[PDB]
Formats: structure tokens, sequence, C-alpha cells
């Protein structure tokens, strides 16, 4: 079973670039982080900083998560991030997504020793 | 460096009462949740009592409700146990935690180092 964790930085983090480097991003990222294997997801962001920064955040402002939940918390300063959204004509198994650049605040549920994101909940 | 001081505990007898108490100091905002847990030599963590920072969400283990009552000081980075009618089965070490949710352990990020009750026989 991968962990948590380890999911969130599949599905996350993209330490490797600035921002998105073209409107294939999404496409080319949805595909290799293996979020398209058994059904479309449907959103995805994926965030450009560093490991730590990121990990940084869950010592960070606690605040509401979307649903209401009260372990997230948000980063201190805006972070650039990548919105991925599926398009209409998307169809699984051929998925297709629009890449639209953001920077933002970023809110995270975290858990766990160590205490880590787990969930991406929102950029505000 | 956040620490969360707590102090209070130690040892009572059967039938005592006892109350716990915790500041959070280091951190520059305010935890939603806290909460305290416990953990008995050999046994799994579990999640005794926690409260939101509006004085609401209020949440039990069913072993002690009726028994203990958790508090806080509006607003604030502190939380507190009473703890009546104390039973040999409450002898636990006991921690404060902040910033997670209800009584789900893995969700605490902020942990005190712990402070030993013993209800004795
Ligand atoms: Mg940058």
């Amino acid at each position: 079973k991968e962990t948590a964790a380890a999911k969130f930085e599949r599905q996350h983090m993209d330490s490797s670039t600035s921002a998105a480097s073209s409107s294939n991003y999404c496409n080319q990222m949805m595909k290799s982080r293996n979020l398209t294997k058994d059904r479309c997801k449907p959103v995805n962001t994926f965030v450009h900083e560093s490991l730590a920064d990121v990990q940084a955040v869950c010592s960070q402002k606690n605040v509401a998560c979307k649903n209401g939940q009260t372990n997230c918390y948000q980063s201190y300063s805006t972070m650039s991030i990548t919105d991925c959204r599926e398009t209409g004509s998307s169809k699984y198994p051929n998925c297709a997504y629009k890449t639209t650049q953001a920077n933002k605040h970023i809110i995270v549920a975290c858990e766990g020793n160590p205490y880590v994101p787990v969930h991406f909940d929102a950029s505000v | 460096q956040v620490q969360l001081v707590e102090s209070g505990g130690g040892l009572v007898q059967a039938g005592g009462s006892l109350r716990l108490s915790c500041a959070a100091s280091g951190y520059a905002y305010t935890y939603i949740y806290m909460g305290w847990f416990r953990q008995a030599p050999g046994k799994e963590r579990e999640g005794v009592a926690a409260m939101d920072s509006g004085g609401g969400g209020t949440l039990y283990a069913d072993s002690v409700k009726g028994r203990f009552t958790i508090s806080r000081d509006k607003g604030k980075n502190t939380v507190y146990l009473q703890m009546d009618s104390l039973k040999p089965e409450d002898t636990a070490t006991y921690y404060c935690a902040a910033g997670g949710y209800e009584l789900r352990d893995r969700t605490y990020g902020q942990w005190g180092q712990g402070t030993q009750v013993t209800v004795s026989s």
C-alpha cells in the first residue's frame, strides 16, 4: 500500500519546474503520475515548490478545510501552482486536460508522524 | 519552537479526582482543536476528549463520558481536563495535542511530552 504522504507527493508535488512548461503540461503530468489509470481524475493541482516548503505548511496557520474539517493549514506565502481540469471532450481511457497557471496560498490537510500533507484541499 | 506545557496529573486513589492542564506557547495563531489522548503501557494511544476554540465540538471517549470534563479558555491555546471518579483502568500517560480534528490522533501535529496519571487500589 502506497502511504498517504507518498500519494500526496505523487498527485500534487512538482518541484522540478517553477511553473507549467506548456499548455500540454497537465496532459503529460496526469498521465506520468498515474492519475488516469482506471478513470480520468476530473481535477488536480500540482505545486511548483520544494518538498520542504510544502511540508513546512503543516506548521503554519491552522484553518478550516473546505468540508469544515480543522486539521488544514494555509501557506504563509503564495505558491506557484497549476490547476488541471478534464476537458468536455475527455473520455477514459483517452483523458485530456486544460492547463491553467496560478499563484495562490494553498491549504492542505496534514496527518501523521512526521506531520505532513496528505490532502490538497484548496487554493485561495 | 512550539511547546505544549502540561501540568497536573500524577498519583491518586481509585474513586478520586485529578486535573490536567496544557498551555501552548510559541504558536502565532489559534489551534482550532486541542485534545487529550492517553496511552497505557503496551496499548494503542486513545483519544480521551477534544474541544474547538469556540468552546464547541466537544467530544469524549465513551469510557470517560460523565466522569471527565474538558475545557479551554475561549479563543486561546489552553486546554484542561477534569477527571472525576477515576478507575484503575484510567492509569496511562496522558498527552495534550493541538491542531487536529475531533478525536483522530493521526490528524494532530503538535504533542505534549506526556504526563503520568496513576490510579491506585
Ligand atoms: Mg517559484
